RNA sequence: CGCUGGGUAGCCAAGUGCGGAGCGGAUAACUGCUGAAAGCAUCUAAGUAGUAAGCCCACCCCAAGAUGAGUGCUCUCCUA
RNA sequence: UUCACAUCGACGGGAAGGUUUGGCACCUCGAUGUCGGCUCUUCGCCACCUGGGGCUGUAGUAUGUUCCAAGGGUUGGGCUGUUCGCCCAUUAAAGCGGUACGUGAGCUGGGUUCAGAACGUCGUGAGACAGUUCGGUCCAUAUCCGGUGUGGGCGUUAGAG
RNA sequence: UCGGAGAGAGGCUCGGUGAAAUAGACAUGUCUGUGAAGAUGCGGACUACCUGCACCUGGACAGAAAGACCCUAUGAAGCU
RNA sequence: GGCCAGUGAGACGAUGGGGGAUAAGCUUCAUCGUCGAGAGGGAAACAGCCCGGAUCACCAGCUAAGGCCCCUAAAUGACCGCUCAGUGAUAAAGGAGGUAGGGGUGCAGAGACAGCCAGGAGGUUUGCCUAGAAGCAGCCACCCUUGAAAGAGUGCGUAAUAGCUCACUGAUCGAGCGCUCUUGCGCCGAAGAUGAACGGGGCUAAGCGGUCUGCCGAAGCUGUGGGAUGUAAAAAAACAU
RNA sequence: AACCCAGAGCUAGCUGGUUCUCCCCGAAAUGCGUUGAGGCGCAGCAGUUGACUGGACAUCUAGGGGUAAAGCACUGUUUCG
């Protein structure tokens, strides 16, 4: 996954989730996936 | 002009927050590459004792007489020690934050 | 890589100990009431 | 350490050839054996906290024994011996002392086989010989030669650091050889033929035991 | 070594053998299972599973001056 | 091809790092010896190869970009006093840097910073040029720390193997 | 490349004779900080029985020559 | 005024500006403080920061700045809240259903919020672009009919068909739900070279904020007892130093 | 631009050094000028002595400015309609 320090949702069906301590975002596409830092 | 102390039970030691996967304890050798990183748990398994040796260490003085009044503290991984003959009694504890 | 370090006498400044409290930095002595009037020390008698 | 099995103590005699039925040439060494190989004590958790056997070799005359040594093993009826070493297990309910410990039982053929013993001592060499240092330059006005050279930094870290590959004495210590493969075996001369080199020069005494191997024979950890 | 031709042991490599194993443990990145806050969804702020030449042990050598100086077998301590 | 974010990303903005050229001139002028190379190390990661993953405008092979990861490895030659860099043949790849641009009481002295001489140029001239050219003395028995090895003494609660 | 072996003189041991540069006193560890910005000597932590011998020189901004480069002096000298 | 000295290299900090890059432990002036010439206590060590200006003695006491888990002197004190990041030592833009609140705003017993089921048309197919498109390469436009609800139709996909699916409404189900700002403490962004390096050990209060009351704490002050200087010209006593 | 001796203890606005005790007071690193800039002279600040003075600290009041701020009425600059 692409990551970066500023994540946002890219569609309407991408999902911003915490999971151990870092904001991550959960689409359907594979590319719109992200992960902070 | 002070007393023995005799720890039991060592394995069952309490720790707060996530310390147990996260204190490092550590040491070095001398060469460039000789740091030896080392967390609570793991430490907890191969040598249970020296989690209590470290701490009190690095509360009694440094010097002549601190590695003196070191070997006054005995440390014990089971529920039972040896030191039966000399009559020992339990310790107070003034503190009410210890017990979990 | 822009911002300086504060090493030199700054570093005292910045550092050293404050309290920043108005209920710490408004105390004081306490206050006792004064003894009695006490005897001397001393006292010669005739010799 | 702990051992994959049990194993004996040897005498080197020397070295030569094998010429196989087709014809393959196979380096081999000779390995005699004296006789004394009699177990002289046994070790428990319950008395040591592990698990382990001695093995005695070298018969010689009784006067030569110091007298603690004696008690030793005049305790299982053995007779005198000069070495003596152990050999860990993790079993040891089918050993007792006075007991005879032959190889033909243990090294039938084609049996892996560590060997170990006593290198042979080179005295205070160099670090070209011993670490395998390169050389200066023998021409162009060069002083340095068989020297090390620069042992450090400069001021950072202002020391020379530990461990640093340095001259110093040389073999003579004790090494292990690994995967070594059994080509015959003798009964009749008392004698056992192992492929490869061996450490040290004839007389040399050595311990062979099983091939130990990681995965395989001891216990993981 | 007057200069050369060969050379045992020894030393030596260009020569001769061996070596680097593990369905062992715990993790990182990642993929997950089950599933709340939030009737949905979610790899997790309960729990849990896979998995790196890395980390720890295992492999080889040293090692109780480890002053925390250990353990076990054996031996000795005569005469007046 | 349409689709900002597979891959590039103008216009501008916000940072860390202390290896570049510099600014300041705080330590050293009763001395802190230089460029490169040889030998010998040792750390850092912002990852050239090797291990394990994600995305792909990833069919496959082979890439591309990026994450974890510094355990190990990172050739020999031609030209140059060189660093840098170009080239030949290979290689899994032929990584970038720190340690007084690591290391001269360890080495070399080809280069730069002495005295000789010469060309060009400037100067009436003596002479001069971060312009070139030929030549040109690198001392040292380790006191201490530190380091590689090897002994003795004493201790380890009677003394020993 | 890629070192290896050997001889001789030293080195090493014993006996005899017996210097030198140097030297504030020295009971003279490492790390990371601190500080006239680069510490055995201050702070914290770690490591470390005492004392010799033979070997190697990273540091003691080691020794050696009141810097020979640069600058200053209403200094000196040679030359034009 | 007489006799007669040294000084004329300044330093950091505060403020006011200049030069520089609104960089420098940079440089140059102005007004102050300290060091210089200043010990002591706090700041882990640390001339310039904070408290305070050492005549001397006492194994007496009260305090300042600052602190009270242990190393290491003093409450492992009390009460109301926050943080779970070892944040507590170190830097921003930016990012966020983190956490504890606060202030607006909208929705709901004539059923909200999510979940499951049903429908999700026709015409003036507007015209334009195109060989071709009923909405979906695309431009302009976005009026009307039927209805509980349907748009010149959100997204997917097709060259274009077709198709999937959304807004919207109907029912089911019964107490809460959504939108947008905002404060405090924290998370990511936050990578370096010999080795924890952020006093340590360690702590979920032994951290942060507010509030109350005790205590420790200097060569300061008080108390007791001496010396010296000046007033001062003998002593003494006194005041100040 | 030899060596020795003498002038010569040449000169050195430059380094280095300069020896017992107690008591009291106690600086300056600023300005002007300088063939001067790490020197010197004068002023400023010390000590000591003498003469003449009554202020210093604090409080209030008065007096003239043209800085911060503020502003566009002048001088310049500038956006839109
Ligand atoms: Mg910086
Ligand atoms: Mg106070
Ligand atoms: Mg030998
Ligand atoms: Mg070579
Ligand atoms: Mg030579
Ligand atoms: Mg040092
Ligand atoms: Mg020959
Ligand atoms: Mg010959
Ligand atoms: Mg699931
Ligand atoms: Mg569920
Ligand atoms: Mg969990
Ligand atoms: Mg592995
Ligand atoms: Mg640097
Ligand atoms: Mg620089
Ligand atoms: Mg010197
Ligand atoms: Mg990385
Ligand atoms: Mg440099
Ligand atoms: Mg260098
Ligand atoms: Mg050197
Ligand atoms: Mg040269
Ligand atoms: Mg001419
Ligand atoms: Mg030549
Ligand atoms: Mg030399
Ligand atoms: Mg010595
Ligand atoms: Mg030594
Ligand atoms: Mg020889
Ligand atoms: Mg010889
Ligand atoms: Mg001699
Ligand atoms: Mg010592
Ligand atoms: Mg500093
Ligand atoms: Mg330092
Ligand atoms: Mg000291
Ligand atoms: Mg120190
Ligand atoms: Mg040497
Ligand atoms: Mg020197
Ligand atoms: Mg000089
Ligand atoms: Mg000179
Ligand atoms: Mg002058
Ligand atoms: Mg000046
Ligand atoms: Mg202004
Ligand atoms: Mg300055
Ligand atoms: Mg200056
Ligand atoms: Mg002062
Ligand atoms: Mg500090
Ligand atoms: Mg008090
Ligand atoms: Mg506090
Ligand atoms: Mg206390
Ligand atoms: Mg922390
Ligand atoms: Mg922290
Ligand atoms: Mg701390
Ligand atoms: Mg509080
Ligand atoms: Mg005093
Ligand atoms: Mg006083
Ligand atoms: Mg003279
Ligand atoms: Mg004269
Ligand atoms: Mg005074
Ligand atoms: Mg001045
Ligand atoms: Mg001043
Ligand atoms: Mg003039
Ligand atoms: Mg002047
Ligand atoms: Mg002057
Ligand atoms: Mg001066
Ligand atoms: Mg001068
Ligand atoms: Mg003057
Ligand atoms: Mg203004
Ligand atoms: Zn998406």
């Amino acid at each position: 996954m692409k990551i970066r320090a500023s994540v946002r949702p890219i569609c309407e069906k991408c999902r911003l989730i915490r999971r151990r301590g870092r904001i991550i975002v959960i689409c359907s596409n594979p590319k719109h996936k992200q992960r902070q830092g | 002009m002070g007393a023995f102390v005799i720890v039991v039970n060592a394995d069952k030691v309490a720790v707060s927050g996530k310390k147990r996967t996260q204190k490092l304890y550590r040491r070095h050798s001398g060469r460039p590459g000789g740091l030896k990183e080392e967390t609570f748990d793991q430490l907890q398994k191969r040598i249970p004792e020296r989690i209590i040796e470290h701490a009190v260490r690095g509360m009694l003085p440094k010097g002549r007489l601190g590695r003196y009044l070191f070997n006054h503290l005995k440390v014990y991984k089971g529920a039972e020690h040896p030191h039966q003959a000399q009559q020992p009694i339990d310790l107070p504890l003034r503190d009410k934050r210890i017990r979990v | 890589s822009s911002r300086p370090q504060k090493k030199g006498t700054a570093h005292h400044m910045k550092t050293r100990p404050k309290k920043t409290a108005r209920w710490d930095i408004k105390r004081g002595p306490a206050v006792y009431p004064p003894l009695p009037p006490l005897p001397a020390e001393w006292t010669i008698v005739s010799s | 350490s702990v051992d994959a099995g049990i194993g004996v103590m040897g005498t080197k005699l020397g070295m030569m050839s094998f010429f196989e039925e087709d014809g393959t040439v196979v380096p081999v060494t000779v390995i005699g054996f004296k006789e004394g190989n009699i177990v002289t004590q046994v070790k428990t958790e319950s008395t040591d906290g592990y698990n382990a056997v001695q093995v005695g070799y070298e018969r010689l005359r009784d006067r030569k024994l110091t007298m603690p040594e004696r008690g030793h093993l005049n305790k299982a009826g053995v007779i005198p011996m000069r070495h003596l070493q152990e050999f860990r297990l993790v079993s040891v309910d089918d050993f007792t002392p006075s007991q005879k410990l032959l190889f033909e039982e243990l090294f039938k053929e084609g049996d892996m086989v560590d060997i170990s013993g006593t290198t042979i001592g080179k005295g205070f060499q160099g670090g070209i010989k011993r670490h395998n240092f390169k050389r200066g330059l023998m021409t162009h006005g060069s002083k340095s030669h068989r020297a090390l050279g620069s042992i450090g930094a400069g001021t950072t870290p202002g020391h020379v650091y530990k461990g640093k590959k340095m001259p110093g004495r040389m073999g003579g210590t004790k090494t292990k050889i690994r995967k070594l493969k059994i080509m015959k075996i003798d009964t009749d001369l008392r004698v056992v033929m192992i492929k490869g080199a061996v450490p040290g020069k004839p007389g040399n005494l050595l311990r062979l035991a099983p091939a130990k191997i990681v995965g395989k024979n001891i216990p993981k950890n």
